[PDB]
């Protein structure tokens, strides 16, 4: 099986160890990551849909294209451009005067967008494309772990389009968990957001923050001992925001944030340099 | 004193129709049929610790107070986290109309900087959150590339997502100046 | 046309419909698919506006209905067959098996005192309990026993202990074939089931009930006698929650319709908690309160003067359990303006009315039509209330549609003298 | 038309609850039909004239019946029709024959003072004129919102306490035409 | 920053119960049968020019936020004109 791998910015860019632990588990299923040339923002969609739709899809639509030129659909491990390029794809497709729009924005690029591939996310994939017992068979290091499984707010929501699991109360993320021998544990307000999201944490830090620290108390009362999340933006979110909680208000969490590839990879008895922990500025 | 003669009552002066039609008309017409539930504000978990009041931006659309709501700060505290859409009995896309609302906004100019900055880390580098010098030390060290195949690596890339954002008129939009290559 | 007419369901409107067909001259069969004829009405504890006794002014008509020489009542029993037309309906009926003996049993109920084997009472909603053997309520119309089969062991004890000899394990089902001239469809309604709302945690959290368990749970005859107890540990609630249009006026689970009583039940049910625990803190959580009927108005206005319900205008985004089992409703006050998370001991949702069990079944047999809500549809919405567009099919009660025991009461009657025109006209 | 200049009116508010629901005037029951047939006056006033606006100030939204939800969102999603949560403190007439209804959006929590060019008020249903005459020249007592009684509430409803002599209709209270077809065929 | 903890969301902190039961005591019984139609805010000749709202001050009163009411500069806009209790459909 192939697919496009697309990167977005905060993986590539501030925390590599996700994208090591993602390409060598794929390597390992079997699965062909054929990289995106020249791709870009996805746009986030919080500051860019929040300016201007037309240039927040133009840009999604040329990172769309960039796979379709390779015939193959785009795999994204980012709830926030899985977000954004999943809304694209969709607006695109179903809407023509809309698709006419951005393809004559695109022509001046040598590029046209035909509604060809689809947007998947990393965890759909995962549980779909390999299934639970080949993610199990791989396991060689069963994790004794109590973790709390961050959904994000991007990866189900907005349901009626996305389809893939029940927003309320889902469970794909808690069983690909599971495999791995680690616990989800619940919590209260399991599925609230992180805060991150719709350019809240470059607008207002403090409103983000609160939103972390709401997380990280409930998270904290069920005893965890990590969070497991499949967005890199609410990895940052949980990461910088403990130490910026901890620089504002002294207060003391000291929960690693792991995406959910890399505890696939530690379940899995990837090296610990592929890893990449000295991304993380809490310490694992 | 307490005395303020236009804040505290609404008459056709405070009103644009124009803007909510031009909302519904763009995908908020769902907007119409919302019936005040409050469902929306009690499922906003920014709503609980910040005066954005999610269902008083959907009667505010739906009435037309159009500088009410692009002046108003906490328009810019939804983290469209779909809670409200999710759970709405009217079947409303909230974040949609939420999102013309921040359209129209950042039209009448009111962007925070730091939302500008990002844009124009965008237009610079093609990444909203650019790569720094140590992440490529990271990068090398874990046996990948120095630079991800993104338009850190391929320029033409870069100039064809520059092309894109001034087709659109986002440069223009959030002041950036190619010439001196800032805002 | 023939002179004689099948109703189909035993409930209030069911009842009012064959005694009605009964005292105009024409024999009447009556089909109830349960033990016993009540419906709905006979779980209620009191009724709105009033707060009169329901028991205590249905079980006369009850009576009546199980006394009537131009009735033939037979409970336990399903329509399975229809076929001709007007005048001419030839339907077939199975009796299912009771495994009691109906003409032997005087419902004396040593039986159900022997019996060992325990299991859930359909008439106490899925909060009470009552053995193999058992009589749904004292005031069964045929006070009868019945055995299901799914829980009995055949450990014989009922049948030494039976003094009328009335017990009969070998039972077979029986067929039943009738000719009749009009039908009357009363087969009422189901609750709303609101497991499907997640965020509200029916089935999840230990505390969260429905109105219609609370209807068995206030009524003095209910599984807890009377008392309004925590599912938790049995102790009386001290803060209460309702919580409006649960199942109703909403889209996201294709409910867009009003289940036109939820309301007044709801501000009845908590007067009644009111009344028996004066202490006790009673909040609503509404949209609109429709409280449109005679009275209802009045009855909205002594709910809040006379025993101080509180009313929130919000609809609840969430309720969260807490460790120690106490739940707290998220909900924005919208004439505040504000979110509030109000801790109670006890949520109730304001459940709606659904069709009930097997509608689609009997609705293919006799051949009509249903509405967009899901319920029976009539010829003519404004001047054909009780009709259908098959020639001597009438409709009445909740059948058609959601409504209270009046408005039912009305349609029966209604129906009773369509139906008795054509068999008055005879061709 | 407006009745000042024979000229299809622009503006149109619609006040529920004219006459109910007020101890300020003895009358605390709810007519039951004055939400539906303002609603169905506003869409048909949309219908003949799709330029109007619309507007309805309302306490409740009392769609209870059977399809009358539907109604409801029908009002909003196919017609427009602008609905503001507040009763009106009052109606000022202007100089040029407009009138501004002063009250408070209460979903806003502000007071406004809309201009419209035609106000119709959402009247309630009373008993007919000559009511007690007939009730003395039958014999019948009446129910405290002014309507003649039931034998009981629940289980009588088209009876009456004299033998012999039933109710149908309105004239048992108010109530919309199917409830009043069901009521007369019981009474029959 | 619009951060704010407390003054955005109602709990039983902010309630105080014996505070209702006071005034409902010494003659604000009717309060407590409102249904918040708002007749009385659009009759306030003070609510269009000042930011006081009578139909808010009676809701916090029936709930209990005995802080948000005492501390409130809004609550001496009222100039005693009566209009609302004249118009009041429920008679509180
Ligand atoms: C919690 C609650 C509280 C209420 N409180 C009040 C109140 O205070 N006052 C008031 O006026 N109204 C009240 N109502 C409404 C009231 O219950 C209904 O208006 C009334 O019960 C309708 O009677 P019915 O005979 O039409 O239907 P039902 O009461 O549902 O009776 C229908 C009968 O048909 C039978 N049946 C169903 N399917 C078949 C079949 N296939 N074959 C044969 N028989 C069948 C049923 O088992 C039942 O015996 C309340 C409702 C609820 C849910
Ligand atoms: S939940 Fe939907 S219907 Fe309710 S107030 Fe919000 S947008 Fe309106
Ligand atoms: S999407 Fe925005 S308005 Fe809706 S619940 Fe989330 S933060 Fe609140
Ligand atoms: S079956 Fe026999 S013992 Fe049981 S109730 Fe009937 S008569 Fe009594
Ligand atoms: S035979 Fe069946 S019904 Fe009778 S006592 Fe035994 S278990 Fe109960
Ligand atoms: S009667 Fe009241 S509670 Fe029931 S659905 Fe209608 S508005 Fe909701
Ligand atoms: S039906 Fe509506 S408008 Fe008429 S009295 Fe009742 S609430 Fe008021
Ligand atoms: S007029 Fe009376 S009932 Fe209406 S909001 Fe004011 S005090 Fe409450
Ligand atoms: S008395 Fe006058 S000033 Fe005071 S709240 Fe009433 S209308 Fe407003």
């Amino acid at each position: 099986m192939e697919i496009a791998y697309f990167l977005g910015c905060i993986m590539n860019n501030r925390y590599p160890g996700i994208e090591k632990a993602t390409r060598v588990l794929f390597d390992k299923l079997g699965i062909e990551l054929k990289d995106m040339e020249g791709a870009s923002c996805c746009p986030a969609p919080g500051v860019f849909g929040s300016f201007d739709k037309t240039t927040w899809a133009a840009i999604a639509a040329r990172n769309i294209t960039i796979a379709e030129d390779m015939g193959a659909d785009i795999m994204t491990e980012c709830n926030g451009c899985f977000g954004s390029l999943f809304e694209t794809n969709h607006l695109l497709k179903e809407d023509e005067e809309m698709k006419a729009k951005i393809n004559e924005i695109l022509k001046e690029t040598g590029r046209e967008y035909k509604g060809e591939v689809n947007v998947r996310h990393f965890a759909e994939v995962l549980y779909n494309d390999v299934g639970l017992d080949k993610l199990s068979e791989l396991v060689e290091k069963p994790l004794n772990l109590n973790v709390a499984v961050h959904y994000g707010c991007h990866f189900l929501k907005p349901s009626d389009e996305i389809n893939i699991d029940n927003p309320e109360r889902p469970t794909i993320l808690d069983e690909i968990v599971e495999v791995t021998g680690a616990k989800s544990v619940e919590y209260k307000d399991k599925m609230m957001c992180c805060g991150a999201g719709g350019g809240v944490r470059s607008r207002d830090l403090d409103v983000a923050l609160d939103f972390t620290r709401e997380k990280l108390t409930n998270m904290k009362e069920a005893g965890v001992d990590a969070i497991v999340n499949v967005c890199p933006f609410c990895h940052l979110q949980f990461d910088v925001g403990q130490m910026e909680i901890k620089d504002k208000f002294g207060e003391e969490f000291d929960i690693p944030v792991l995406h959910l590839a890399q505890l696939l990879g530690l379940a899995m008895g990837l090296p610990k340099e592929d890893l990449v922990v000295d991304a993380h500025q809490v310490c694992v | 004193t307490l005395l303020q003669r236009e804040e505290n009552i609404i008459r056709k002066g405070n009103i644009d129709k124009e803007f909510s039609e031009k909302i519904k008309a763009a995908g908020g017409d769902s907007l119409e049929y919302c019936f005040q539930c409050g469902t929306c504000t009690g499922s906003c978990p920014s709503g609980r610790r910040t005066p954005y009041r999610v269902r008083q931006i959907i009667r505010k659309a739906n009435v037309g107070l159009k500088d009410e709501i692009i002046s108003d700060p906490t328009l810019w505290m939804c983290t469209t986290c779909y809670s409200c859409q999710e759970r709405c009995p009217r079947k409303v896309k909230i974040v949609d109309v939420v999102k013309l609302a921040r359209n129209e906004a950042a039209k009448a100019g009111f962007m925070a900087p730091a939302h500008k900055a990002v844009g124009s880390f965008v237009i610079k580098t093609g990444h909203g959150v650019p790569i720094n010098d140590a992440t490529m030390e990271l990068r090398k060290a874990v046996g990948l590339g120095e630079l991800p195949p993104t338009t850190h690596q391929f320029p033409e890339a870069l100039e064809e997502v520059q092309k894109i954002i001034k087709a659109t008129g986002f440069d223009q939009l959030i002041g950036y100046n190619w010439e001196t290559g800032e805002l | 046309v023939d002179d004689k007419a099948l109703v189909i369901g035993g409930g209030v409107a069911g009842i009012q419909a064959a005694l009605d067909l009964a005292d105009m001259g024409f024999k009447t069969y009556m089909v109830e698919k349960r033990p016993s004829i009540s419906g709905r009405m006979g779980q209620l504890d009191k009724t709105f506006p009033t707060l009169d006794c329901s028991m205590c002014i249905l079980a006369p008509k009850m009576v009546d209905v199980g006394k009537h020489d131009n009735i033939e009542l037979i409970t336990y029993a399903e329509v399975k067959e229809v076929d001709g037309y007007i005048g001419n309906f030839k339907v077939k009926i199975e009796k299912k098996p009771r495994y009691i003996d109906e003409e032997l049993c005087t419902g004396c109920g040593s039986c159900v005192e022997v019996c060992p084997i325990e299991m859930p009472n359909y008439f106490d909603e899925g909060i009470g309990m009552t053995k193999a053997v058992y009589i749904p309520f004292p005031q069964a119309v045929p006070l009868c026993a019945t055995i299901d089969k799914d829980y009995c062991i055949e450990c014989m004890l009922c049948d030494e202990v039976c003094e009328r000899g009335a017990v009969k394990h070998d039972q077979e089902p029986e067929e039943i074939e009738i000719e009749v001239g009009t039908i009357i469809v009363a087969t009422g309604y189901d609750a709303y089931d609101p497991t499907e709302k997640l965020e509200y945690g029916y089935g999840r959290h230990t505390n969260v009930i429905t109105g219609l368990e609370l209807e068995r749970m206030i009524n003095a005859s209910g599984p807890t006698d009377g008392k309004v107890l925590k599912p938790s540990d049995g102790e009386k609630p001290k803060r209460v929650a309702f919580i409006h249009c649960v199942g109703s006026r909403d889209e996201q689970i294709g409910k867009p319709y009003c289940s036109r009583v939820c309301c007044m039940y709801i501000m009845k049910n908590a007067q009644l908690i009111k009344d028996k625990m004066p202490d006790t803190e009673v909040t609503l959580y509404y949209m609109d309160i429709r409280a449109f009927g005679k009275g209802f108005e009045e009855f909205y206005k002594r709910s809040q003067e006379k025993y101080g319900i509180k009313f929130i205008r919000g609809r609840p985004a969430e309720v969260i359990e807490n460790p120690d089992l106490t739940l707290t409703v998220r909900s924005e006050d919208t004439l505040l303006g504000k979110v509030t998370e109000y801790d109670y001991d006890m949520v109730v949702l304001g459940v709606g009315l659904v069709p009930p069990e097997g509608a689609e079944t009997l609705r293919q047999t006799i051949g009509l039509s249903k509405s967009a809500d899901g319920f029976l549809m009539e010829a003519h919405p404004k001047l054909r209330p009780v009709d259908t567009l098959t020639d001597g099919v009438y409709l009445a009660g909740v059948a058609q549609g959601p409504k209270d025991i009046p408005d039912a009461v009305a349609q029966a009657s209604g129906a009773a003298a369509r139906a008795a025109i054509p068999m008055v006209k005879g061709e």
